[PDB]
């Protein structure tokens, strides 16, 4: 108990409220807990738009575990249990049940089709599904709607006009200045990667290999290298 | 900052989708220069056909002013 | 898209006029045939599979299409062809219920001709299948909605051709 | 309309309407005569409602008719009354159509950008719409009053 | 997008030439007018919304465009037209700062003409609005940067026309 | 500030600072003494500037001090003057910092939402900021007047 | 993050106080040393890889870390250790430019210790490498910015320890 | 240039230029004459700088001109001197531009791939550029020498 | 149910409920007594329905109750009738809820895997469900018969 | 902990070297200044309460810190702040006597920034108080030991900030 005991011997010992020795002696005789491959404070709170990331200085509750490199995390399927993708290699392509979240797919034409209707026709009915998809894209990428000045125009304009598809609009949102300002600037580097992974792809990271692939890109190209590498994965094209 | 005007047709053979895949199979879209490689390779590996490609944003031989 | 009511409403919107007697009798003309449209749509929905099967038997299968080298050859291509058949039938039902082919123009016909040209699908054979669907549907629904059903099938065939 | 919404939902789901949409349609149709009657009543009383709503709005917001106001002057007041007439026509369209698609497309999407560019008090637009709601509800029976007040309340909420 | 200096650099690099007296003179000609561009750009940024309001009042509104049947009719179309207006103003300011209409060609004019043609937008009305911002901005900025501001608005109007 | 903006831009690309950023930092550190002098000059006369800008704004837009106005009442006028003093302090902070980074987070992002919730005229607040700019530039030399006026119409453009 | 100027501005904004003589003196104290920080940052940016190479030679390599059983053994771990070293150098340069370790707190030290505990990395060896880069940078920059550079390396070492 | 970097950020935020950005552009246009003088001096002393850097570089590490060296041969060394001239031209371009974007678009992006394919020593090229830095600094005043040295050691860091 | 579907859609869109969604909620709450009456009828006639479904099922597919059959033996037929009772219960739940959500969560998702593991004829179970549909529709009025037949048909289709 | 002599001896032991002329010259420099540090430490020990006296009166009290809502509000927090300030003074005295910051790093600086972040203590106010006692100590000790005392207070302030 070298590391645990020398934390207790320090004069910051009373500032730690989470018990450490009973947890440590229990960890020695049990399998690996499931958390981030890095420290246990590296996985953010799973709320709509928080990105909490407990500080490890405001109130130390540091918890480590030798995770290695080939340990593949166990994730719960937010939907039908038999589509976990670990016992069903093609599970994201079979149906969509009521057990999971609503899936937005811009099947409406968009395109600015026009018609054999009035030249300056007032109603035109459904162009509120493009508007419905636009406000839903923010709800996924940022977790909430932005303020008035922060909304990215001249990409929603292209999406409405049909010049670009949803995959290109999502790329414009993810590579935006506001997304970097919110979820890249004020966070530790490996925390920002883990949170951005959940926003751009619907799941947390699986492996130390998966985390390191984005880490060694962030150290060479920065935020744009991470976001571009995430959006250009085979998994994104296969699933979404 | 260059873009690409790309028209492509992607047929999905083994899936058989139940509802409205005109907008997914055949489409024209704008793509940035730095992502045209990945987008083209995505189209090729799915058996799609790249009907047309246009520059639409840049100049043919710019040494400068083409920064991302 | 639009329906009859929305078409009248926006046609008066473009002039900035309140609803007048002319829009009134167009709306009444749409309203008076509501029940027949509903009954024919219910019949078509209940007999959707049989109509497609009969149309395919009458116009497509037992030909060079189902043989090797035919566009309808192989299970994948045949299932795709019958899915297109179901597409045409369902969107014809929607257009008939709404009383306007704008939904057919927007969600069906746009780009379909060029897509079929690129894929190699036979447009003439598809039009023949659509017409077989129209004959079977006119037989099933009866005189009350036969013309109302057939007009949108003719619209689809004209747009494809 | 209700038909348009049901059709677009069934198309997006890729299925037929089933008894569900079938009967809801056989009804969005039974109430047609009552909706037409309410629309006809509002159209006949269009002038009185607009004038009374403008008068009541200028009582709660006297500053709009004032030197530093959007609607200062006879012609700017006429423009405000024309706007109120436009919204009354849109409410009649919504009543006849059975939903709020025409209202939302015609005069809601971008109305904020409208009145921000024009330097117009949108809360005063909302107060004018409320005045039109009260005046219109004063001319209708209880059920039809509630039916029209639903659309007026939707307009008031969406203009926020 | 390129500035005057970047354009000169690319023009000399494509021929593989170092900077000579002519390129230095061109760079000096750009440098001598830098401050006036910054001042006029600051004034335009400060008075952006008033310029658009006055231009719309002088060119578009109080006509059939804002009336029923008009292209700018309805809040959605009015909002879109004013957004296009402010886009034109902002990119005109960028082009005037950079001393080069390359950004105007690259990020506004590409696709705008056929987009307007497909949507039915009045090109003549748009050109009039851009000109209205032209004399409004010329009045605001003053003699120093009036012509330099006006050349890029004329560039936008000529590209649209 | 300038340092924060340059460092954040470099960090986004994951690279050390470019020569242009170093040059702009040197220009900023050279102009720092003048910037702090201008800030102290504005701070010494904060009450006179606020009072004169308030009287100018109320003369320009009397409707806000009208019965139906947002700033009706002694307390309401006091709150408007306090907001003007807030924006003057923000302008001094921006002048010393050399960039708009701190004042941007302090008082412009979400300002539209707060003023819409408070039902206030944003163009009226902008006119008040312009009056404060005029009163402030009346107390400064020409170059320093332009330097302060840059941040002033930055606030004016932001509240739009 | 925050620099000295932003820190003073926030400390006065939380009190809602205009800038006074003490704040002006603090800002002047930062201003008088601006140029030396820029010069030192340019020096480290120019000689980045040499600093890492000398630090590794002085403190890490030619030991049991690079032999079998060491944490720096194998090409993967060697690359990881040098990339960590580069991260420390770059963020030390940022902190030295900004005059405030808040960036080091926010983006490096937060959770680094617990990550190293999870991975098994030797914190003592990491501290030794950080100090080695410290003396190398102190030798390169000179007396003018030696202490100013050294304070942030000491801050990183104390945060890790 | 500085204008390009500022305008890219302004377009990314969809907003006009910030007051710090206008101040930076003003300072850059003020420094333009000095930058032009420095570029003119380097362009005039081009060939002498290249020659001295060339015979300086082969003394620190003569192995590159050895039998197992990349630059072994008269034409091989002529190519190396041509590369040094190319980088001097790029430095002169960047000095006038005020930033490193045109230098990056021409000689830095994907520079570690072509040199890896040619199997040339990138650290050797860095020392070669450093020699050019000393030779150029020897012909300039102290302030301009530091100004050119900024771009030179920027290139040295870039090839690294 | 319909409320869960509408609220889920509105929440996922981050919006208040649309008037069309409110109208469908009103229709669902209006039809509540009729749906409850249909559920009461089916629940009271549950045992006869299951027995007759078993009789026509064993008549139509006698191989199922045969020596190499999944449900040969008195307890194996008891389990088959118990499964039929389970599906009738889920159909009543679906009728009361107004949609197919309870049926999908409780007895359709994974039914293919479960019945493949148990080695039971899924087409045989579908035929049993159809027999239950016939027996149930023979005990109801026309509108109620169609309303229950919709859920029975969905069950048969989903078991495919 | 370590001091000048122990640091030098261990630095030569780790190499395996005899104490050469440079090491003896560093011990020259340490030993020649010895009595000044001793008298400075005696003065600080004799005037410890008054140094905290003026430091608090000049940096902390009569501000928002002592009023309600402040951190140093209430008798408990006031006593804790003065005890901390005395801790800093005493450990600075130890560092000045030893001629090394190792004791300050080992027993004060570690856990301090994290503890203050946990409890909400204003680090800027703490640095101001440390600078206050630095000024007071410089006034008391005089020319002989002013810089030698002030260097460790500056080290503590830089480590905290
Ligand atoms: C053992 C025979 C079983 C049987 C079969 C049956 N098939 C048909 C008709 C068709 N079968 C096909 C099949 C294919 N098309 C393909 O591309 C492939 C992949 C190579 C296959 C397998 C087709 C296309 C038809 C339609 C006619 C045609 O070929 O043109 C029929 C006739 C049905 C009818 O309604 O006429 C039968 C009876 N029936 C049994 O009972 C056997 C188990
Ligand atoms: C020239 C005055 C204009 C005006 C203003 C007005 N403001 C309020 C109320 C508030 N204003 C604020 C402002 C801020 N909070 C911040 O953090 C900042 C950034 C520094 C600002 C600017 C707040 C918080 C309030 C609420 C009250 C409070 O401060 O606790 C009001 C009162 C509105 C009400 O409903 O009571 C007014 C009138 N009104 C005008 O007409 C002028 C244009
Ligand atoms: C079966 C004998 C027992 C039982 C199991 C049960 N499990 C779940 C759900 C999940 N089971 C897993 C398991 C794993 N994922 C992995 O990667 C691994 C390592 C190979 C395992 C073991 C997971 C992750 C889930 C949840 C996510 C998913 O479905 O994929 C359920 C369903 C729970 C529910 O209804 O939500 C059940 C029933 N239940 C018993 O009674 C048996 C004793
Ligand atoms: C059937 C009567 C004829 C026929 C058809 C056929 N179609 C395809 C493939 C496609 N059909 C579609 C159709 C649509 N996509 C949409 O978005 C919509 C809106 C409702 C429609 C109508 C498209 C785009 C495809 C390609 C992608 C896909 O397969 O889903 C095929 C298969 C072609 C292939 O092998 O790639 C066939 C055979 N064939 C005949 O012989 C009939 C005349
Ligand atoms: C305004 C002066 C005139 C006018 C305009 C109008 N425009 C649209 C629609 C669009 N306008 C754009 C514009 C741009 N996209 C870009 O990228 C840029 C530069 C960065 C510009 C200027 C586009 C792409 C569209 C299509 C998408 C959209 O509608 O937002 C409309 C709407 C047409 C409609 O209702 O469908 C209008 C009305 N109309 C006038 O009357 C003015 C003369
Ligand atoms: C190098 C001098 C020492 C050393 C280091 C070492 N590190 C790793 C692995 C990682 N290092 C990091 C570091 C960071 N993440 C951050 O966000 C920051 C702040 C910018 C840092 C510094 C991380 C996240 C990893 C994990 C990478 C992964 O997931 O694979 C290793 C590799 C360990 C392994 O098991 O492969 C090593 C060796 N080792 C020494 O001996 C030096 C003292
Ligand atoms: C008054 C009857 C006696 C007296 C008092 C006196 N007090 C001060 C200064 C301070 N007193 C306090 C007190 C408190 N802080 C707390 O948190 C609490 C608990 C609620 C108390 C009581 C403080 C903090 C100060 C310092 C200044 C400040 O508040 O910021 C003085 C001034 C001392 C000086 O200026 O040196 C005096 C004189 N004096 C008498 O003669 C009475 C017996
Ligand atoms: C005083 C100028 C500032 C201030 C301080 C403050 N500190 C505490 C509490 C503690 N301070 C310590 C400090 C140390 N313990 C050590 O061993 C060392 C080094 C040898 C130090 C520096 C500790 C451990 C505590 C917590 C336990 C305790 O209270 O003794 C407080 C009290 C906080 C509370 O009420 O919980 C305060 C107020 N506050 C200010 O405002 C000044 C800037
Ligand atoms: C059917 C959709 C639709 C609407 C609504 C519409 C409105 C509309 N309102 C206008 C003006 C105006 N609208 C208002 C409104 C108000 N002032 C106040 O104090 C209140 C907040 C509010 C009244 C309750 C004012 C003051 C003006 C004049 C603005 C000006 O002259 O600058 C104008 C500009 C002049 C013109 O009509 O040509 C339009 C187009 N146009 C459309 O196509």
């Amino acid at each position: 108990n070298w590391g645990a005991a020398y934390d207790l011997y320090n004069y910051a010992a009373p500032r730690r409220k989470v018990p450490q020795f009973i947890t440590l002696f229990a960890d020695y005789t049990q399998p690996l807990p499931n958390q981030h491959p890095y420290g246990a404070g590296n996985d953010p709170l799973e709320i709509q738009f928080g990105a909490i990331f407990k500080n490890s200085t405001i109130n130390p509750a540091e918890r480590a575990a030798p995770i290695g490199k080939d340990v593949k995390r166990i994730l719960i399927r937010n939907g039908s249990p038999t589509s976990n993708e670990r016992g069903n290699p093609t599970g994201m392509s079979e149906g969509a049940t009521t057990l999971g979240p609503k899936i937005f797919k811009l099947t409406q034409n968009v395109g600015f089709r026009s018609k054999g209707m009035v030249q300056n026709a007032g109603v035109v009915t459904v162009e509120g599904s493009v508007q419905a998809l636009i406000t839903a894209a923010y709800q996924q990428i940022f977790g909430r709607q932005l303020y008035q000045g922060q909304r990215l125009k001249v990409a929603e304009i292209k999406l409405e006009n049909g010049e670009t598809t949803v995959k290109e609009f999502v790329r414009a949102l993810g590579r935006s200045e506001i997304f970097r300002k919110l979820y890249w600037e004020p966070f530790y580097v490996c925390k920002a990667i883990e949170y951005i992974h959940r926003r751009l792809l619907g799941r947390p990271t699986y492996d130390r290999v998966e985390n390191n692939r984005y880490f060694d890109i962030a150290s060479k190209k920065g935020f744009y290298g991470v976001v571009d590498a995430m959006l250009n994965s085979n998994e994104y094209q296969e699933v979404f | 900052s260059r873009y690409f005007k790309v028209t492509a047709c992607i047929p999905s053979l083994k899936r058989v989708r139940t509802g409205r895949e005109l907008q997914n199979t055949f489409f024209t879209k704008l793509v940035p220069y730095e992502n045209w490689f990945t987008e083209q390779q995505r189209i090729q590996k799915a058996g799609g056909k790249v009907l047309s490609v246009k520059l639409f944003t840049g100049v043919q031989g710019a040494n400068t002013g083409v920064g991302a | 898209m639009q329906d009859a009511i929305t078409a009248v409403i926006n046609n008066y919107d473009v002039q900035g006029k309140y609803l007048d007697g002319a829009a009134l009798d167009k709306l009444k003309a749409y309203f008076t045939t509501g029940a027949v449209r509903v009954r024919a749509a219910a019949v078509i929905s209940s007999n959707a599979t049989t109509i497609i099967k009969e149309a395919a038997a009458k116009a497509l299968i037992y030909s060079d299409l189902t043989r090797p080298g035919g566009n309808m050859y192989t299970t994948r291509r045949y299932a795709a062809c019958i899915r297109d058949m179901d597409y045409f039938l369902r969107y014809a039902t929607y257009a008939m219920l709404a009383g306007d082919p704008s939904i057919l123009d927007e969600r069906v016909l746009n780009g379909l001709k060029e897509t079929y040209n690129s894929l190699g699908v036979p447009i003439a054979a598809t039009v023949g299948g659509i017409q077989a669907m129209k004959e079977v549907v006119g037989g099933l629904v009866g005189p009350d909605a036969a013309k109302e059903a057939s007009i949108y099938f003719d619209y689809l065939s004209s747009g494809l051709s | 309309s209700v038909l348009t919404k049901a059709i677009v939902n069934a198309d997006a789901e890729a299925r037929y309407l089933s008894p569900g949409e079938l009967d809801r349609i056989k009804s969005f149709v039974a109430s047609g005569e009552r909706r037409l009657r309410i629309a006809q009543t509002l159209t006949e009383a269009r002038e009185r409602i607009v004038k009374q709503a403008g008068d009541q709005l200028f009582q709660i917001r006297p500053d709009v008719v004032s030197p530093g106001g959007n609607a200062y002057g006879e012609k700017m007041t006429a423009l405000c009354l024309r706007d109120l007439d436009y919204y009354l026509r849109l409410v009649t369209y919504g009543i006849v159509a059975g939903d709020v698609t025409p209202i939302e497309e015609i005069g809601i999407i971008g109305v904020k950008e409208m009145y921000n560019s024009l330097q117009t008090p949108i809360p005063a637009v909302a107060e004018g719409v409320r005045a039109m709601k009260n005046v219109a509800t004063s001319l209708l029976s209880g059920d039809d009053a509630a039916e029209a007040g639903f659309y007026f309340d939707y307009l008031v909420g969406a203009m926020q």
